[PDB]
Formats: C-alpha cells, structure tokens, sequence
C-alpha cells in the first residue's frame, strides 16, 4: 500500500479493500472493469436531529434504552 | 445560503490547497452537457454552473461521490481528500 | 310509565325504551318475545386504570388531548 | 378474594332490604344444572355454589345481566336494584 503521505509505503503479504462504495481503490487493483454507474447505487441524505432523551421515548412508544425504527415510505 | 446553514453544523477539516474536486474538461460542461445533473444531484451544493465557468466549492463536499458517478461524460476528477481532510463526521 | 317510587305513574302520550342491554322493560311491553340467549350478547369487562397523564402521552405515541385506539387480538 | 378487592374500587349503594337476584329454585341448582355456568360466568363473584345451597352475594352485583342469560334454565329471578342503588359507576 501507498498512502498519501511522505515516507509512507507499507508492505505487506495481502492487501484488504475495504473501502465502501465509490470504488477508486478497487480499479486500481484490476477489479471494477468499469465504474459505478448511477443505477448501481442510491443518493442517501441523512440528518441527526438532536431530540432531547424523552420526546424519543414519545414518539416512538419505548423507553430505557430501547429503541425504535420507522421505515418511511 | 439554504444547504449552508445544514453544512456549518458538520465539521471540516478543510485543504484548500488541495482541491479533491477537479473538473476535467471545462467545455463539456457548456454545451455538451444539458441538464447538468452534478448541480441538481450535488447533496452539499458544491457545484453551481455560472456563466463563468462552473464554480466548484469543494470545501463542503460530503465525499459522497454522486458527482463524479451522476456525471455523464466522466469529465469530474473525483478524489477522495487527503487523510485527515474533508467532512469529520461526529456521531455519524 | 310506572315507577318503584311511591306515588310514581307518569302519565304520558308516547314511551321510549332506550334502556340499553338487558331487555326487561322491552318484554313487558310486549316486544321482545323472549329474553336474550347467550349468542345475542357478549360479556365486555372492563377496567379505568390510572396512568398519570405523561404515561399516557408515552405509551400512545400522542400528545395534549389528542388520543389513540388500541383494538387487541 | 381476589375480585373483592377490585369491587372495592367501585361505588355502591347497597339495598340489603331488598335482593335483586333471587333464584327461582334452588333445587335446579343442585340436581339439574351440571357446570354452574352462573358461578363461573359471573364478572363479581356474586354466586357460589356451596353445599349449603347457592350463596348469592348481590351486593356486587355489576348490574351486568350475564347471570339471568347464561342460566340454561330460568331460574334467576333477575331485577335491576331500584333507582339509586346498586353499581354507581363513576367515570364508567
Ligand atoms: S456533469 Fe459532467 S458535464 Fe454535466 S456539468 Fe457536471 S461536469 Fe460538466
Ligand atoms: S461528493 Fe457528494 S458532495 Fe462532494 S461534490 Fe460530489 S456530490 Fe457534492
Ligand atoms: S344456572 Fe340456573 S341452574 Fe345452574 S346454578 Fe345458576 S341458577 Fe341454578
Ligand atoms: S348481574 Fe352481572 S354481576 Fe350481578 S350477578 Fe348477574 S352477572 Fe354477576
């Protein structure tokens, strides 16, 4: 591996690429002949909304760290 | 002025020396393009076509990577930032 | 209509029995002419149990007199 | 026992004077009905069935009338409790 650094080149006997989507560091490697095209992946906008500890346990009908989750369609 | 209200709240460790977001071909962008989908596909409003050219405000780019896969013609020289550089998502 | 009060015989033109479940003024009119079987009806216990006001708020996923219907099965 | 603690959460005005469950014959009881399907379907408690006869505790009395109905042959000479008296629900 070569890093962005200065002195920076480590070595070693594999190399794992776990690297999430946008795959620059796997067509460097011979794999991903292509690109991603813009089917293969969705646009996810996510906000964290500070909801102080209590109207949490309101709205989702839970309390004492258990949790709930909304799936919106 | 809407969306940079949302990106004062993440934060940044900016290199502005280092632009990660390079467009390629400058006249791509002006006539072989239509509906300029890096504009109105861009979650962080990094891309904006002016008549000058299209301004690129790399220093809120979330690192998505939309840009470069919505684009297309292939004309965004997409990197990530270096380490330690671009969005720090705290409790992400 | 007679009472069980003691001086009770009010005197009237027309009489409603809207006395609910439990026809025993019905069959003294002469309409029902027999007594509910045990298939017409169904034995609904109930209890008004105290749940302060927040609680209520919490478990319902509601707020400030807006209220919420569960149906168990 | 157990259901008299919860009938003491409701109100009352007990005629004492005055039964409004009576039982036709008590013999039907005995020797007629097999399961007592007024002891076991009744929400007070107001029937048991003992040996010496059925007690029936009317002062319970939910006003309900499942008693009269679920009895297979009659015999519960069944009366609501005059005005004023009996279950005085409050927020029923
Ligand atoms: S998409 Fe490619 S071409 Fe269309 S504007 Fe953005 S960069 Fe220029
Ligand atoms: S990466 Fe995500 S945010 Fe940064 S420019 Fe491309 S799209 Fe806009
Ligand atoms: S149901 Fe009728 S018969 Fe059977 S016990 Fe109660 S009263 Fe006696
Ligand atoms: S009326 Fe309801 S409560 Fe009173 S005895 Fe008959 S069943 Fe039991």
């Amino acid at each position: 591996v070569v890093t962005s650094r200065p002195k920076g080149e480590i070595h070693s006997k594999a190399v794992v690429i776990a690297e999430g989507v946008n795959p620059i560091l796997t067509m460097k490697a011979g794999l991903r002949k292509e690109d991603l095209k813009p089917h293969m992946v969705a646009v996810a906008v996510k906000e964290v909304i500070s909801v102080p500890e209590d109207v949490v346990n309101r709205v989702f009908g839970v309390e004492g760290n258990d949790g709930a989750t909304i799936e919106l369609l | 002025m809407r969306i940079e209200d949302k990106l004062y709240l993440n934060r940044y460790r900016t290199d502005e020396e280092n632009p990660h977001l390079k467009i390629k071909d400058e006249s791509i962008c002006a006539e072989k393009c239509s509906d300029r989908p890096c504009v109105s596909c861009c979650p962080a409003d990094v891309y904006e076509w002016t008549e000058s050219g299209m301004e690129v405000k790399f220093e809120g780019c979330l690192e998505c990577g939309t840009c470069r896969i919505v684009c297309p013609f292939g004309n965004i020289e997409w990197n990530y930032p270096r380490g330690n550089y671009g969005v720090l998502y705290k409790f992400g």
